[PDB]
């Protein structure tokens, strides 16, 4: 990476990057021959949002999410971690990662708080307005016990 | 005509009731009803609901070794779940036969 | 709100029954052993 | 419960249906003599 | 404004965003332009 | 549509059920069904249908 | 340095459960004799106390014990006062041990004898079956035949 | 409108893939079906439910003995979807007159001929 | 630091007479899990 | 055995009080084991005609968190007899205004409707925080456990698992990040 | 070393088979409680009434207001005792 300041002198500005450490993964791929890092480490399937570890590698300090192609993932994953650090940022997971300056617990929430509308009438049984939870994209996850995962409830 | 078929609601309202009791003290022991009779009736014990409520009542040293016995059928299963055969059979897994 | 013309399950327009996998692993488990059937009262 | 176990085996589904639970004899003297046949 | 189930660009100003749970239509040059999903 | 058909994991098709009967299904269809298969119902046509 | 299939820490990694080891089939083999034999001479020196049972009979279960009564709902062509040795037990228990079957134990393992006190005819219990604005309906009173055993009591024998 | 349904000849011709599955060798074929009756006999149209009555398959869980024969393979097979089949296999040879009387059944189909009632 | 009974009761009184009743039992042989009389 | 008829018996039947900690736990799960033990379910003696309820006590209602928008989805809709008394609330809203409400009506619909729901719903406590009288506070028997287990955050994450987990990727040099 | 269940809050259990293995056999002596897991031992009308005692057995009001005669003379007087 690379860190750019701007400094202050007087009646003069001076603008200059400078590079910084470049982390490295591990010597001893697990897996070779792949193209993507879940194919390389085998988290194709087998992550979520709680597993913070790899979601941080994957984001800004201020809460921005990379981009595919310096990273290197697949279209399919790309938008499934994206989906995953939006469900940590809105769980309050990475306090630390307030995005830039000059009230009740939440966990499990596809969609924004501000933009979803009440549901004033649940229609019937055939016609139930049921909520939704986590997404379509994560479906393809293992799931240890035997039932599936209720994406709506 | 009420006294008649009560007798059908008193089978069911009982036995849906001993299905409670061995429900309850299953999960005290850290196990669920639906796992414990199929292990039960895998480790070839044929004790009715009744019995397996009522021991439970009287004596939970006992069903904690029903419980026990249960459990380690479990694990017996998920061993044969990894390899069917090419292995040694569970020891409470083996069966009796009869002719 | 939420109810229907007339009777539930007859008509131009009723109540809507959908499927569980309960009943789908129920008829499968018929219409296999009636291959298992189909097999035997052949040859 | 366990009906479709215990005909994997060769067991009856229902244990009531044949097997040692029921074909043995529900009774006996207390001498040893044995017992007539049930009806069933 | 107007609300219209499909969207469509009239011209190469407008452009669609999703903004408070319903996708909109925005074009500063041609303001009639805007078309709300329904 | 005639790969899916030939290479669907679902042993299972309106062919076979419908000609053998293993449940009795013949009650709820029609003849014509024995031709317009798993398709059709009435005017409509369901090509994702197999 | 890490396996192919290997995967790193996570929620999803492995499963919620604790893995788990079953222990090697020769010392549970030396531990289920020797539990069993320390068992047998317990038996034998008396140290138990009371030993309840289950049976099987007349086609339904019981919990019994010793001095303890119990009713049957029909006739066993048995004379009042004679004794009768019950051949199915499914287990028998008692303060600090318990015998389970396989379903049920040994002829020579147990010997429960009961004896036949008393016999009734059942109290009437009336029936009625009635259909509506039909003119359906119909009474009948039956007196089923009962019988009440208890069990005198139960011993185990030493062979195991 | 709803008739008897005949039935395509060729969908009772066993591939080798099926051979494999149930065992059963065609040469050398076994001569009785085992007949249980499962699903009920009411919504079903009146000469379903007479030829299981002929058949004497009125009452469920209750094994009973047919030919394998063209004759009566006719017969359960417009009623095949009311009952199961099961062939009969018995390693002990028939049933000799001296045990007519200890005879036992299996799930698996099988007939033993003698039935002494206690395990090895 | 070895214990012999254990009782329940309404308060510690009832509570502490109750196990002092239930040691009793064991000490003189009368406990419910006895040895029934034989015939 | 060899205990007294009187005393073994209150014993069996007896009441015990729970303690659970409702910090990042949803409000069905709780209400799920919560309902289940006020009927006395989870004793072996159980049955209805004999009222074997046991009590229990809820701590941090506030903090609790639902599964999805149904802070926002969620309505809880009443009708006060009027004309036009018919309102609706979002479960935010409405845990603004009582944040001991939500637990309430919630094990409301869990249990049966009989005449004995209102019996075990007063026997049931709930405070918002972690501050209880000391009358209800000393006569505790057991806390069990939490159904779901809360994840971890980025500062509670220990150096030593961070390690342990490898990194995965090569970032290059020419990025600003 | 490993066992099935926690053997530390009810009996010590140990399950055991017959060397034939026709017969399961179980020990299950009770757990000693040990000393470190103990303690050391040390008017008004209707309406304030049934609220209070109401509050006092946690409990609802209405089961102790009082009940008609109908009711009092159905109860039975000689209820059976069971041992
Ligand atoms: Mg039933
Ligand atoms: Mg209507
Ligand atoms: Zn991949
Ligand atoms: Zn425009």
């Amino acid at each position: 990476f690379r860190e750019v300041v701007e400094t202050q002198e007087g009646k003069t500005t001076i603008i200059e990057g400078r590079i910084t450490a470049t982390p490295k993964e591990s010597p001893n791929p697990p897996n070779p021959s792949g193209q993507c890092p879940i194919c390389r480490w085998n988290l194709k399937h087998k992550y979520n949002y709680d597993d913070v570890l790899l979601l941080s590698q994957f984001i800004r300090p201020h809460g921005g999410m990379l981009p595919r192609k310096i990273t290197g993932l697949c279209q399919e994953e790309h938008r499934k971690i994206e989906e995953c650090v939006k469900m940590a940022h809105r769980a309050g997971l990475l306090p630390n990662h307030r995005p830039r300056l000059p009230q009740l617990n939440r966990y499990l929430t596809r969609w924004a708080p501000g933009s979803v509308k009440p549901i004033y009438k649940k229609g019937p049984r055939w016609n139930r307005v049921r909520m939704p939870v986590g997404s379509p994209l994560l479906r393809d996850n293992v799931c240890y016990s035997r039932t599936p995962w209720k994406l709506y409830h | 005509v009420k006294c008649t078929k009560a007798r059908y609601l008193k089978k069911k309202n009982m036995r849906t009731l001993w299905i409670n009791r061995i429900t309850a003290a299953s999960q005290e022991h850290g196990l669920k009803y639906p796992a414990l009779i199929g292990n039960l009736v895998k480790c070839q014990v044929e004790l009715n609901r009744k019995v397996l409520a009522d021991l439970a009542i009287y004596e939970p040293k006992t069903f904690k070794s029903l419980a026990a016995l249960a459990s380690r059928r479990r694990h017996e299963g998920f061993a044969a779940a990894l390899g069917d055969g090419k292995e040694p059979e569970g020891i409470f897994s083996r069966v009796v036969q009869y002719h | 709100r939420g109810r229907i013309p007339g009777r539930q399950w007859i008509g131009k327009h009723r109540r809507p029954r959908f499927v569980s996998l309960r009943a789908k692993q129920n008829m499968i488990r018929r219409l296999e052993i009636e291959a298992e059937n189909h097999y035997w009262l052949s040859m | 419960a366990g009906g479709q176990w215990r005909l994997q085996q060769g067991l009856a589904a229902n244990p009531s249906g044949y097997g040692p639970l029921t074909e043995l004899p529900d009774w006996s003297y207390a001498d040893g003599r044995p017992a007539p046949p049930m009806k069933g | 404004f107007k609300n219209k189930t499909v969207l469509k660009k009239r011209c190469k100003d407008c452009y669609l965003v999703k903004r408070r749970g319903r996708w909109y239509v925005y074009c500063k040059t041609h303001p009639r332009h805007k078309q709300r999903q329904m | 549509q005639e790969e899916r058909e030939r290479n669907n994991q679902n042993p299972w098709t309106f062919e076979r059920i419908a000609t053998a009967n293993m449940l009795g299904i013949r009650k709820v269809l029609s003849p014509y069904d024995l031709t317009h298969k798993g398709k059709y119902w009435g005017k409509f046509y369901m090509p994702k249908r197999v | 340095s890490y396996l192919p299939g290997y995967v790193p820490k996570t929620s999803l990694s492995s499963p919620p459960w604790p893995e788990v080891v079953l222990p090697d089939p020769v010392e549970e083999t030396r531990h289920h004799a020797e539990v069993v034999k320390k068992v047998n001479e317990m038996i034998v020196t008396g140290q138990y106390g009371r030993l309840f049972a289950v049976v099987h009979f007349a086609s339904r279960q019981w919990k019994v014990t010793s001095e303890d009564l119990i009713l049957i709902g029909n006739e066993l062509d048995l004379a009042c006062g004679e004794r009768i040795r019950l051949e199915k037990v499914l287990l028998v228990g008692a303060d600090n041990f318990t015998l389970l079957g396989k379903p049920l134990l040994g002829k020579d393992l147990v010997r429960v004898e009961a004896t036949v006190i008393e016999k009734t005819e059942s109290w009437p219990r009336i029936i009625m079956r009635f259909r509506k604005r039909k003119n359906f309906k119909k009474k009948r009173i039956v007196t089923t035949p009962q019988t009440v055993l208890r069990i005198n009591s139960i011993e185990i024998a030493p062979c195991l | 409108k709803f008739t008897r349904s005949r039935i395509p000849e060729k969908v009772f011709q066993a591939s080798p893939e099926d051979h494999e599955k149930y065992g059963g060798d065609p040469q050398n074929p076994h001569k009785l079906h085992i007949v249980t009756r499962i699903k009920s006999t009411r919504r079903r149209p009146y000469w379903e439910k007479d030829i299981i009555k002929m058949l004497g398959l009125e009452k469920a869980h209750t094994p009973q003995v047919h030919k394998n024969i063209p004759s009566v393979n006719a017969k359960l097979k417009v009623v095949k979807h009311l009952i199961r089949i099961k062939p009969l296999k018995l390693p002990q040879g028939l049933p000799a007159e001296e045990n007519m009387s200890n005879t036992c059944l299996k799930s698996t189909g099988e007939l033993v001929v003698q039935w002494h009632l206690k395990p090895v | 630091k070895k214990l012999i009974a254990e009782g329940p009761g309404e308060t510690v009184l009832v509570a502490e007479e109750e196990a002092a009743r239930v040691a009793l039992r064991k000490l003189y042989g009368f406990t419910e899990n006895r040895r029934p009389w034989n015939y | 055995s060899s205990f007294s008829r009187a005393p073994q018996q209150w014993a069996t039947f007896a009441r015990i009080w729970y303690l659970l900690d409702g910090k990042m736990q949803p409000p069905g799960k709780l209400a799920a084991m919560a309902s289940i033990r006020l009927q006395g379910l989870h004793k072996p003696v159980y049955h209805a005609l004999s009222d074997c309820g046991d009590h229990v006590v809820i701590m941090n209602t506030r903090h609790i968190a639902f599964s999805g928008n149904k802070w926002e989805q969620k309505v809880y809709s009443s009708h006060t007899g009027y004309p036009g008394g018919f309102r609706q609330v979002t479960a935010a809203q409405l845990h603004l205004r009582d944040p001991v409400a939500i637990v309430k009506l919630a094990i409301y619909g869990m249990l049966p409707k009989n005449l004995h729901r209102r019996t075990m719903m007063e026997r049931l406590h709930l405070f918002p925080d972690e501050y209880i009288p000391e009358d209800i506070l000393k006569n505790l028997v057991e806390e069990l456990p939490q159904p779901r287990k809360i994840p971890k955050r980025l500062d509670e994450y220990t150096q030593e698992e961070i390690d342990a987990f490898p990194r995965l990727w090569t970032p290059p040099e020419d990025y600003r990040l | 070393t490993y066992s099935p269940l926690p053997d530390d809050y009810n009996c010590n259990v140990e399950l055991a088979l017959t060397s034939d293995g026709r017969t399961i056999v179980c020990y299950h002596p009770s757990v000693d409680i040990p000393y470190e897991h103990t303690k050391p031992i040390p008017h008004l009308e209707e309406g304030p009434m049934i609220e209070q005692l109401s509050k006092m057995f946690f409990t609802t009001k209405h089961r102790w207001y009082p009940h008609g005669r109908y009711h009092r003379c159905r109860k039975n007087l000689n209820p059976p005792k069971d041992r």
